[PDB]
């Protein structure tokens, strides 16, 4: 499960970053690490 | 002349870094100092004509996503005005001059005189590698071409020769208005891997040692000066950190005007006075 997804913009003298906050919850009997990564097949995002 | 140095540095950064990064000799030279891990994955990344990847420059303030892996970033800084001549006089010309252009020109045969072409007209001739004309070789400047006796030097009928040269833009003639600027502009490379950043420190610290040598720096932005800040993290939010060493250089160039003059005498009119 997965909420309050953020596309977070920051414009800056480097350029334009995104990184926001999404708050996920997972089942039972799972150990999750720091920096673990998770992908969306199902879920498209627009860039440009 | 109006200085625009980001634009001039732009200009002298970018072919000159692809020939760098272009073959392994030279960043194996320059790199000499690093350990072998750190120099090798950054030639493997970077260096050679076939490298996947690349690097990129511009300036500050982009609106479009920029590459964060490694890239040169730009921006303009501060200025101050330092020494200033009387009047804010600069120089005086009887020709107006544009930009100082290098030509090479291949020597050519004409019934009296051994001759140069050149692209666009001469205003003054500066230097002809390797030549210290005499008297005898009277040497003479007409329009697009310089040229010189051809008998005594008929040994060099086809030398390879280049040329130092100025542009003509017109006959006239003014007064050089200006005064000198003391600027700084920032430069810092940005990576999220801290070595890389570093190699790319040293390499662009590499090419201000050989843009020395250029004609424009050395005749508009001499006294080159260098400075350099810490690493620092240039932005945390991210999933990972962006690691960057801004570099400050500093320049000396002298903003100036050309003030046409129309007063030409041709006349005189000695004349006395009785009472």
């Amino acid at each position: 499960a997965i909420q309050s997804q953020e596309k977070g913009t920051n414009q800056l003298d480097i350029g334009i970053l995104d990184t926001g906050t999404a708050i996920g919850t997972t089942q039972l009997e799972k150990r999750i690490s720091y920096r673990d990564r998770f992908t969306v097949p199902e879920v498209l995002m627009p860039q440009q | 002349a109006i200085t625009s140095v980001d634009s001039y540095l732009l200009s002298e950064i970018k072919p000159r870094l692809n020939t760098v990064l272009e073959n392994c000799y030279i960043i194996d030279e320059v790199l000499k100092d690093f350990d072998y891990q750190t120099r090798e994955s950054f030639k493997e990344a970077f260096c050679g004509k076939n490298a996947q990847h690349e690097v990129t420059v511009g300036f500050n303030f982009p609106k479009f996503k920029n590459n964060y892996e490694a890239h040169y970033l730009i921006q303009l800084g501060q200025g101050q005005e330092t020494k200033n001549s009387l009047g804010s006089i600069q120089s005086s010309y009887f020709e107006a001059t544009g930009d100082t252009l290098v030509e090479s020109s291949t020597a050519i045969r004409e019934d009296d005189k051994l001759v140069f072409t050149v692209s666009k007209p001469i205003g003054e001739l500066i230097k002809v590698e390797d030549i210290e004309f005499a008297k005898y070789d009277n040497l003479q400047v007409e329009g697009n071409k310089v040229s010189f006796k051809y008998q005594t030097n008929e040994d060099y009928e086809n030398y390879n020769a280049n040329i130092i040269f100025t542009e003509k833009k017109n006959d006239s003639k003014g007064l050089v208005k200006g005064f000198t600027v003391e600027e700084q502009v920032t430069v810092v490379g940005l990576s999220f891997n801290v070595d890389v950043a570093r190699c790319l420190d040293a390499v662009l610290k590499m090419i201000l040692i050989s843009m020395r040598d250029s004609i424009e720096e050395q005749q508009t932005f001499q006294l080159q000066n260098l400075s350099f800040g810490d690493i620092a993290p240039i932005i945390e939010d991210g999933d990972s950190m962006i690691f960057g060493r801004p570099t400050i250089i500093k320049y000396t160039s002298s903003l100036d005007l050309d003030y046409t003059i129309t007063q030409d005498i041709n006349k005189l009119t000695f004349k006395e006075r009785k009472d």
